[PDB]
């Protein structure tokens, strides 16, 4: 909700996005639109960063996650003072 | 435009007596007969028989004593601009045209990428000639509509 | 098969039913038939006219120089004038009929024999075609009928071919001659003949 | 011999040669036809 | 055909007086487009084919050429001269007005009637004889008028250019020049 | 008993999706998934290569055009 990441129905289940998370946004949900049966997730948007290399690692024709940088908190400033 | 032929500028015919004795102001220095004096002696004559080809070919030459180009055409200056002009042309289709050729002709290969950075020399041997004929080629082409596509653009 | 160059074989296209088939296409300039269709009869019609024109330049020169009649080099033909000629006028009148005659060969070719089904009378008849595109042969443009259309064309068209291919290069000579000697082709073929290896292209420059 | 020809045929060898013979060409007509500054033969 | 050896543009297909197959720029499209082309076509023929011979005819007498005939007009104090005679209203404001109320009036008429064919051909009061009695004649009839028309127009161009090659002349006085020196008059001296 | 959906196998395809890499191009049908869930079923296969590198991704049966 600080930044807003939204996954779309193209993903193909790769599990790397997820995987790229460097502090534990996106997440994996069973699903049942793919051969692999499972679908990304983003439950905990507060803590996104905004740094894209989550959707660096999206491999389908355009993008299956995708990051919308909006208001931006203490968090998702990442200060650390 | 007021401009007159160099033949007649004597403004022309002062440029050319400076850089004359400038040159033979550096000349009267060193000895008669050794190299550096043959030397200033060749810039010297390559110099008169410089400004006489400007004042024979029918350059005009404004109030600086120097040669002006007509591009507008007239064709009693044909050789200043337009008979080089498309002396390049012919030249700069054959580019054209050639390379066009060649990746047309190893675009049906597995990899038509490892045949442009090492490039096939004998294929790009018998097609080096075929831009001798460029502007006939390419205008049959444009007729046969060979020469452009349509709406099938990237991938294939 | 005898091409132009022993060794080399002739192209794949170049099969031979069209007289004169040296196999000599290098820079793959025919390799599609619309293409080749259309570049025969631009050798043809080269040809014919590079067979006149050049007897045209040769001769008159030749009667003039000899002395039994006196005619201007090709080279000064144009700025020529008797009377009632503006050089204007000719060049519309010339391209008047060359216009006419030009556009009806080039919509026959594009459409063969749709050139004489028409109302105008009395000559409806041999503009059809000579049923050989680049031979239009009727009895009107043979009228010596002197002609069986299959037999000869191949061993007949083959001299005609063969003729012209050597007059377009002579006339190409002449223009290269007159434009480096000053003078008439006969004068270049006299003064070269005085003194053979004196008067040669490497003299000339 | 075949790897050493076609070492020769890639792209950055075959540019110094062609262009080496190209600036050779432009150097002698230079020499040869200098200042150059119109086309008199027409 | 106009041009023998080319297909027919499909929108041509006779049905029309004077119709040989001329439509290069596809102008005529559009039927809608195609009719109106009609009407200003027989138009522009049958004012010219009035407009020739009186440009020529006049020439042909002493007086002045169709140049010569707009000519008092320019000058403030204008009075016309119809066969010489100074016709009292020969003014400028005067004819002016005199024509623009009867050409609009007239033509205004045309404006206001949509059959559409009789806007091509109205006959009537138009054909006090009736020379429309017999429809293959009066469908050849039409022929007559396009073919005269088309050929009126290509002779007003060429009285317009050749005034403007030649200001102040007359058709016939350029016919004359060339009827001297027809080798050495001609459009070749233009250009 | 129902054949299989889709173009078979080799097939040139023209791809439609807009938002593609490759649209208005052609790549190869390399296997169509036979699952009537599947949201993409149709693997296509190209010649060149998106930004990332990749040269593939899965398809919709209506952004497929069957060039022949
Ligand atoms: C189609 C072939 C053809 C060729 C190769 C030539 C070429 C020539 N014409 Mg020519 N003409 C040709 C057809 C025609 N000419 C003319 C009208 C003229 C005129 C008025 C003149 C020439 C002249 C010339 C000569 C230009 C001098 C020169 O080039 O210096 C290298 C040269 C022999 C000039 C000339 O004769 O100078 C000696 C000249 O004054 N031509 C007409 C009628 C419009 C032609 C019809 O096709
Ligand atoms: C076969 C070679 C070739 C051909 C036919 C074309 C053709 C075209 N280019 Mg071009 N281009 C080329 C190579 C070529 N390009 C290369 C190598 C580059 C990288 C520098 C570019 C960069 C380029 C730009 C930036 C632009 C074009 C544009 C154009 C178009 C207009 C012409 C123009 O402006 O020329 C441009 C000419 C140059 C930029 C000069 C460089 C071209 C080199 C000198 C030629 C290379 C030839 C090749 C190496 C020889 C192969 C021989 C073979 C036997 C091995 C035209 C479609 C313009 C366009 O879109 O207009 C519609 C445009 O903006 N091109
Ligand atoms: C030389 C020779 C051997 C021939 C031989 C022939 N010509 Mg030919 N021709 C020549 C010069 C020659 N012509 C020249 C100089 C002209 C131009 C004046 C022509 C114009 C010409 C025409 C217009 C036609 C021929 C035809 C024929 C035939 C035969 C193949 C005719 C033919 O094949 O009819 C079937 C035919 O239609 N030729
Ligand atoms: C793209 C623009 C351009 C154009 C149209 C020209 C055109 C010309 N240059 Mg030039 N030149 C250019 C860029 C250009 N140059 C650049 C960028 C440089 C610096 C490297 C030079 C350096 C240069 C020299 C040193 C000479 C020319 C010469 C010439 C003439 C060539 C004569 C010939 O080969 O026959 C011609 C007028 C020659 C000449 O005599 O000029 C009149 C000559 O000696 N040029
Ligand atoms: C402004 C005048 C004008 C207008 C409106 C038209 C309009 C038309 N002409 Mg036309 N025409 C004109 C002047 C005009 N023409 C002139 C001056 C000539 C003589 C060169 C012709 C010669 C001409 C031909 C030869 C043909 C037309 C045809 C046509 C029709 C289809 C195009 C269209 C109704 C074509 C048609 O269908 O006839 C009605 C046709 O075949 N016209
Ligand atoms: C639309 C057709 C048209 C138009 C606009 C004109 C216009 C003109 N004509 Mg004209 N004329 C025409 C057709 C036309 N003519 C035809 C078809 C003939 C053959 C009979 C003539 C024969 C003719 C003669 C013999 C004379 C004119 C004259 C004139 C001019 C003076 C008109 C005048 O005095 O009052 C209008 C006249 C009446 C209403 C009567 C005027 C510019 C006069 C002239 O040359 O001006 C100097 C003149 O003397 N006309
Ligand atoms: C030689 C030229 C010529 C010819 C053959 C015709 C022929 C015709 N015109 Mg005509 N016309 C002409 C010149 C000509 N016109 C001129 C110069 C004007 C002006 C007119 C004004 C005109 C009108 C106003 C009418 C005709 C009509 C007619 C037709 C019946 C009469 C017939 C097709 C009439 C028609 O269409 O009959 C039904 C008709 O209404 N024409
Ligand atoms: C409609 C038929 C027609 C006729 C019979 C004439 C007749 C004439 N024109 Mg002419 N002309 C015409 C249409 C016509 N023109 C048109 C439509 C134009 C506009 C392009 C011209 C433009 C024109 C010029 C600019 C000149 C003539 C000249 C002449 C005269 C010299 C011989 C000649 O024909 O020149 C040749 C005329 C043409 C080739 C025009 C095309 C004719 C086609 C067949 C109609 C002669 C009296 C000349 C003159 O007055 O001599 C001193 C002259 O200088 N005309
Ligand atoms: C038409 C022609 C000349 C016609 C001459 C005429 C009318 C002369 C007229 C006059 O003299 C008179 C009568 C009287 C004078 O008072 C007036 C003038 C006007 C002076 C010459 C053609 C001359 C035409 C020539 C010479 C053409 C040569 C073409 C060649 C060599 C092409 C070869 C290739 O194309 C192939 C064959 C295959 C490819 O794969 C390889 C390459 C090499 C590309
Ligand atoms: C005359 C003159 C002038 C003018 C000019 C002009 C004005 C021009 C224009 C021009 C134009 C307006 C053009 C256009 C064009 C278009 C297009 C469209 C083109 C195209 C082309 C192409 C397409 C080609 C291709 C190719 C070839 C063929 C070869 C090479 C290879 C290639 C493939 C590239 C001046 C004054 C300067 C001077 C004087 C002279
Ligand atoms: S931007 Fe960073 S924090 Fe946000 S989802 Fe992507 S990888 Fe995670
Ligand atoms: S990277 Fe893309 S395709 Fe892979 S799991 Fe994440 S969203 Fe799905």
């Amino acid at each position: 909700m600080s930044h807003s990441v939204k996954i779309y129905d193209t993903c193909i289940g790769c599990t790397q996005c997820v995987r790229a998370c460097p502090t534990d946004v996106l997440e994996m949900i069973p699903w049942d639109g793919c051969k692999a049966k499972q679908i990304a997730s983003a439950p905990r948007t507060e803590d996104c960063v905004g740094c894209k290399r989550c959707e660096s690692a999206c491999p389908t024709d355009f993008l299956s996650v995708r990051v919308y940088l909006g208001p931006e908190t203490t968090r998702s400033m990442a200060l650390s003072y | 435009a007021g401009l007159t032929p160099c033949k007649e500028s004597k403004a022309f015919a002062k440029r050319e007596k400076q850089s004359v004795k400038k040159l033979n102001s550096s000349l009267k220095k060193y000895a008669p007969d050794s190299a550096p004096a043959l030397a200033i002696q060749a810039t010297i004559d390559k110099t008169k028989r410089r400004f006489e080809n400007y004042g024979k070919f029918g350059l005009l030459c404004g109030s600086d004593g120097l040669p002006h180009l007509i591009v507008s055409g007239d064709q009693r200056h044909w050789g200043e601009f337009i008979t080089p002009g498309v002396l390049f042309l012919y030249i700069a289709g054959w580019i054209g045209w050639v390379g066009r050729s060649y990746l047309i002709a190893v675009s049906g290969e597995k990899k038509p990428a490892m045949r442009e950075i090492i490039i096939d020399v004998e294929l790009a041997a018998r097609i080096i000639p075929r831009g001798f004929i460029w502007p006939v080629a390419a205008y049959r082409e444009l007729i046969n509509g060979d020469l452009v596509v349509d709406d099938a653009d990237i991938g294939y | 098969r005898a091409t132009w160059l022993p060794g080399l074989d002739p192209p794949a296209y170049l099969d031979g039913t069209l007289p004169g088939d040296y196999g000599f296409d290098p820079l793959g300039l025919g390799e599609q038939p619309e293409d080749l269709k259309w570049y025969v009869q631009a050798e043809l019609v080269h040809c014919r006219f590079a067979m006149a024109g050049v007897a045209g330049i040769l001769g008159t020169d030749l009667i003039r120089v000899s002395g039994i009649g006196n005619l201007p080099v090709w080279f000064e033909a144009g700025a020529t004038k008797f009377d009632f000629a503006n050089t204007t006028a000719l060049f519309f009148v010339q391209l008047l009929l060359m216009g006419f005659v030009e556009t009806k060969r080039y919509m026959d070719f594009v459409s063969p024999g749709s050139q004489a089904k028409e109302g105008t009378f009395l000559g409806i008849e041999a503009s059809l075609e000579g049923l050989q595109p680049g031979y239009p042969g009727g009895p009107l443009f043979n009228p010596m009928g002197l002609a069986k259309d299959i037999e000869n064309a191949n061993e007949v068209k083959l001299k005609e071919i063969k003729n012209g291919r050597l007059a377009m290069v002579a006339m190409l000579g002449f223009i290269v001659q007159a434009s480096v000697t000053h003078a008439g082709p006969i004068d270049n073929l006299l003064t070269h003949l005085s003194d053979p290896f004196n008067k040669n292209i490497i003299h000339a420059l | 011999m075949r790897d050493i020809k076609t070492y020769l045929s890639v792209a950055p060898v075959l540019s110094t040669l062609w262009f080496g013979a190209l600036a050779g060409l432009l150097i002698e007509i230079n020499r040869l036809f200098p200042d150059a500054l119109s086309f008199p033969f027409f | 055909e106009w041009f023998p050896g080319q297909p027919r543009p499909a929108h041509l297909d006779g049905s029309s007086p004077g119709d040989f197959g001329f439509d290069p720029l596809g102008l005529a499209t559009v039927p809608e487009n195609f009719e109106r082309f009609k009407e200003s076509e027989i138009y522009h023929c049958r004012w010219a084919m009035l407009c020739v011979p009186g440009v020529l005819v006049p020439e042909a007498l002493g007086l002045g050429n169709w140049v010569k005939a707009q000519e008092w007009a320019a000058l403030p104090d204008g009075q016309a001269t119809y066969l010489g005679n100074p016709v009292p209203w020969g003014n400028l404001p005067t004819i002016l007005a005199i024509e623009f109320l009867a050409i609009a009036f007239a033509e205004q008429q045309r404006t206001m009637e949509k059959d559409p064919e009789k806007k091509k051909y109205p006959g009537g009061a138009f054909d006090p004889l009736g020379f429309s009695k017999d429809p293959a004649k009066f469908e050849e009839l039409k022929l007559k008028e396009i073919k005269n028309g088309r050929l009126a127009m290509l002779a007003f161009v060429g009285f317009c250019v050749q005034q403007s090659a030649y200001p102040g002349t007359g058709p016939l006085e350029n016919l004359a020049t060339h009827l001297a020196d027809p080798w050495h008059n001609n459009i070749g001296d233009i250009v | 008993k129902p054949p299989p959906r889709g173009p078979k196998r080799g097939t040139k395809v023209k791809i439609l999706r807009r938002e593609s890499y490759w649209y208005n191009g052609t790549g190869s049908v390399v296997t169509v998934d036979q699952d009537p869930n599947t949201r993409y079923p149709v693997v296509v296969r190209f010649a060149k290569v998106n930004y990332a590198g990749v040269s593939t991704n899965n398809y919709a049966l209506d952004e497929i055009k069957e060039v022949a």
